[PDB]
């Protein structure tokens, strides 16, 4: 058969990932421009939300050195790939869990609907990549919203998960923080209630 | 907005390190036990951020000046980012981080007894050029002892992060130095089953890129997933 | 006074580097053109100084403290001094000198742009024990660029001087580190014709002698000329 | 045939030899005890002398980074191998050439006579080993005195040198420095008047 | 690198280990001198205690063929290596679990404090080695006492265990047996509440 | 009392059998799922009991006389206990146990149909000499069927327990006999991943140590963790 | 390490080199346009000079089949790379030694000052490449002028030559030919007064 060049192999990010990808967190001076956790500026169209979560290992312990990267469409369900600190909205962000509480936060807007390759609409979702010490190759997942039951039920992606019980692991629970709309998305790397991770 | 015009060669999960590699202790509790769910590529996965407009500082890629001159072996780390087809990856973000000459990281959590270097930070970023070339200037990091087995030491290495054209191609890896006797003893390195895969992680001494009487150079090429146009979909 | 009771195995001048090795520029004008005159061994050659009573300081052999903690890879350099017969050489003087982590020597004449380390001198001395064992604690030196060819770089190395039992056994040499890609490219190293001889100069990583979470170790054994009793003379 | 373990191969001392074997010269702080160029203390028996010389390369240029080690008997023609800074006489010494003038000096006493292995007396001599940058393996030579013509003529070692003209290269020329007896011993590594170097 | 001679590989003790190390338990006649579970003679200094416990498998079933070896300091925090049946106290002992009830016992005294390599005092502890069928290479653990919370909190060893919840597995629970001071120390080889095992 | 004067070479957990070796059924539920926690060596780990004053019986090491003459092949099992450095381990405790000529153990739990040997116990103990030498006199045990797979047979073996200088060196193992065809089919033997490690478990026929017209001999040497003095701690 | 394609190996130009690069000298008819020894047209700016010299072998005998190539800056210290016979000045020229007298000549102007890579001005010089039979790989040298002693003393290049006496070999001696300013530059390939050759 035909063999191409092999992709460079992945390696864990390690516990010091912060010095390189989350300077503040590393407790180091930042540069003029940094990619962080604020995807939308106050004057950005769409419904402003706060996302927050915790990451658990197989023993039920918090993963305090985790690093996450997100990719989502804007409120119009469009991907803004031209990253710029001047934008009112950036489709991409970076976040990490506190060495203390071990919770991550992201300031964004609820994503608009996008169609799959076959033209079927997918429920509003946020693409997540999780990196950390002990993680050889990053994990891919999706965050869906509990208040989008109707859409969620019809998602061509959610429906690829054989066991309905497993689908619930991708649904973020709507809450309120300081009187602001928030959604909680906890990730269980291993064991009971283990979060669905994708390959693509 | 980004558009769904590409497809990426499926990853070879047998080439890459598996999730569960018990010699690397922490992987025990941080690896899923359920199988990964395969999904078709969509705009969500085939797109990613472009960092062309990020405001890079003048010494973003020069660790010798971005933080006095650091103590350690002055080296240049250069190479090219290509896809599996051999096609260059221009205007892509390449980020790196490492320890100092003594194996000490400038991070809260690093308690190794080797001292910090007042003139060294350990972070760099570079956008590849039209030909997919990137380059950094830094000092060769020292081996780092870690709590794994009772006498585990990480080979000198530099952490690399590469974006590529999509979230599908995004990768975090590590560079090792040609000939390091520690390489074959590292549980993290060994997370990789194929010896041939290990070889792709070893930067080669590059005398041709060295600055005589100044600094040496190492060549490190990175291969991202092959990008192709959709067909008969 | 010393006495003529021994004879030393004649040196193998084909094992050792020759005088004239043109790739090593300076050897051109500093090598005799006349043949060496062979002479029988006498008390003059079969005797040498004993350094048992030299007043050694407490940190004579510890470069980490003999001059702040230096920046660089903390290592232990240990080994044994034996003769060609395999017999240990006890109470012998072993002296060493090297550059810092960046390839900078603490010598007037060193103009290399890498900076000096305020906490590092670069000199050590140790008297071998009854078993011919010696040990030093220091930092791994960096490669050093020198004016030979337009892009010559000395592999990381430590200079060693060993007295032995006589002036006949006295030797000056250099230690290289296992796996250094620079080794086979060095004109000084190459002054040695036999690849097998080169191997004796390479210190091997010694994980067994390492101090977990502290410092690594390298093993370097030195072989001096065989000593035998005179017979039927 | 029988092969023993091979001796560790020699390597040049390099130009920085001073940091390790001649600290002062390197322009570095010395330790409590150092092996230097004063073999005899004023109260040492024998005829006190000053030795001085220069080292020339094949182009007739001074070798300013040379390092020499000497070994000689005391005035009674006895080798004092027990090195001690407290001794009135030490059989061993170290010296180097000035980066400036490029001249080395040694403070000692004229050596007594010693017999070879066959019981034949050798003329008073000093054993010299020369180390330097460009020198792969150190050079062995002997310093003899011009005022010992009688002895010199009968030396079993000097007489091993086939060409009489070559023997003169090992004879130090008696002089006076500050009204003190001195002997000058210049070494020519290569070319015209090349000094005799031994193998043993 | 430098390679030494490889250590002889370990093998399971097997289910008949008693025949060699727990004669009485094998149901065989013992010899004059045997190494057993009575570390201290009644007339030994320090606080006399009785230790007991069970061993569970990954299914929560009792391990009735387990063999244990202990090493501890005397009441003065001293290791008595010279094993003698005449001593009032011995630092070493052997015990095994009943084929019936599957409980092991040990008669000793509470160990005194010992300092680590760095000079830091470790909380009073007993070193345990667990052998048994299905165990290819013995397991190393430490027994700590619940009434020494202060010392326990500052133990350099206990503190190397990342998760606080895992440290609890090493703490024996004080009780009383026939009006005697006893500590119960159960070992869970695998699963829920899995005991901390060491490498050194 | 004991003193913290030594350090022991770290164990190679890839040489020894792993905890979970599924073909050896019982290991499934008796192997930890969490990684071992590595700890620095302290006096706790670097000291152990000395059995020099234990009151050994005169026939402690003679299985022929310590329990009629047993039926089976009369053999001497002798060897030496050394450390990784090749240094002898004197005055150490070596204990052994085994089955009779038919594969039957003198143990409650043994319900194998082969009968017991009225004159055979199957236990011995020996304290190594100044040179690290031990010796036992016994009869060669027979293979033993066990409930693992439906037709598993343990090769003839002798169980061994060695103390060494500390609890760090203490070891339990099994000796196998040279040429036994069952060796390579045994799930327990197979718990050892490296064929080279298995080789260390095989006792070789030793005709030189045999007593003509009486008994054969087998040689079994044991290597315990290398012991070294502390340094630069 | 990284290995590139190997450069094509050099070969001696041979004794008939003239047929290809010094047509007139071969005694062959020339072509319309030839590269020769007249770098400057009489109407060219700067100080017009005549350069001449001989080439000696290791025996002190003349090398009459030598071929030389020169490269120099104009009077403003500028390299004119666009070779054209119409230019008043060309930076490149070719010359050769007479099969009879064995002397080469060149008509040019005194070169202006150029800075090295570090920004330090080099003394006025002409780059020379010497080819000839018996010369496997061409020799590189530089011609300096004796009436520029000040600049010469501060040349970063001249100063890389360890021995002061060797630097003198690169200094052309001013004279006058037919009332014209001339500089004599003899090349000694080997031996006494051997000219300094470079590697770059
Ligand atoms: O704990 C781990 O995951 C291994 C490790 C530790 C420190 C590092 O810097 C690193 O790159 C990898
Ligand atoms: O010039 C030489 O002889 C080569 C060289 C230069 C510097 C050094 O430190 C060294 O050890 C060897
Ligand atoms: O059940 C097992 O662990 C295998 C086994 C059975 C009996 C033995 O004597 C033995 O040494 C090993
Ligand atoms: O004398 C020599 O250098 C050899 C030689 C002679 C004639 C040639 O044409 C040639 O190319 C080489
Ligand atoms: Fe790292
Ligand atoms: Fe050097
Ligand atoms: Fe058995
Ligand atoms: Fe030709």
């Amino acid at each position: 058969p035909i063999e191409l060049l092999p992709e460079t192999p992945s390696q864990t990010a390690g516990p010091y990932v912060h010095i390189g990808l989350a300077l503040e967190a590393a407790g180091n001076p930042t540069r003029d421009q940094e990619i962080w956790n604020r995807l939308a500026k106050p004057d950005a169209p769409g419904e402003h939300i706060l996302l927050l979560g915790q990451v658990y290992d197989g023993n039920g312990h918090l993963v305090r050195d985790s690093f996450l990267e997100v990719w989502q469409a804007d409120a119009n369900g469009e991907y803004q790939d031209a990253y710029n600190l001047e934008n009112a909205f950036n489709s991409f962000g970076r976040t990490a869990t506190t060495f203390d509480a071990g919770e991550w936060t992201l300031h964004t807007v609820k994503p608009g609907v996008v169609n799959n390759a076959a033209g079927v609409p997918m429920a509003p979702h946020i693409n997540i990549s999780l990196f950390a010490r002990g993680i050889n190759i990053h994990l891919h997942t999706r965050l869906y919203f509990d208040d989008e039951a109707q859409a969620n039920a019809k998602c061509p992606v959610l429906n690829l998960i054989e066991q309905p019980q497993r689908r619930e692991t991708l649904i973020a629970k709507r809450c309120e923080v300081d009187g602001k709309t928030a959604y909680r998305f906890d990730i269980r790397i291993q064991g009971e209630g283990e979060t669905v991770f994708f390959d693509f | 907005p980004a558009q769904d015009n590409s497809r990426f060669v499926i990853r070879d999960r047998n080439w890459h390190p598996k999730a569960l590699t018990p010699d690397y202790k922490t992987s025990i509790a941080r690896s899923p036990r359920q199988a990964l769910v395969s999904i078709p590529q969509s705009i969500s996965e085939t797109t990613g951020p472009n960092f062309s407009h990020l405001g890079f500082g003048a010494h973003d890629h020069d660790l010798l000046l971005n933080f006095g001159l650091p103590i350690g072996e002055r080296i240049i780390v250069a190479g090219r980012v290509v896809d599996q087809y051999g096609k260059p990856v221009p205007n892509t973000l390449v980020e790196m981080w490492q320890a100092n000459a003594g194996g000490r990281y400038r991070h809260k959590n690093d308690r190794y007894l080797a001292p910090l270097d007042p003139n060294f930070g350990g972070v760099g970023r570079c956008l590849t050029d039209s030909d997919g070339y990137y380059s950094f200037r830094t000092i060769k990091p020292g081996p780092y002892p870690w709590r794994n087995g009772p006498n585990d030491w990480r080979p000198a290495h530099i952490h690399f992060g590469i974006s590529g054209p999509s979230i599908a191609t995004k990768l975090i890896t590590q560079l090792y130095f040609e000939g390091d006797p520690l390489i074959p003893m590292c549980p993290i390195v060994k997370s990789i089953a194929n010896p041939e895969a290990v070889q792709q992680l070893i930067a080669k001494l590059d005398m041709n890129n060295a600055n005589p009487m100044d600094c040496l150079a190492y060549r490190f090429d990175i291969v991202l997933r092959g990008q192709r146009k959709t067909h008969f979909e």
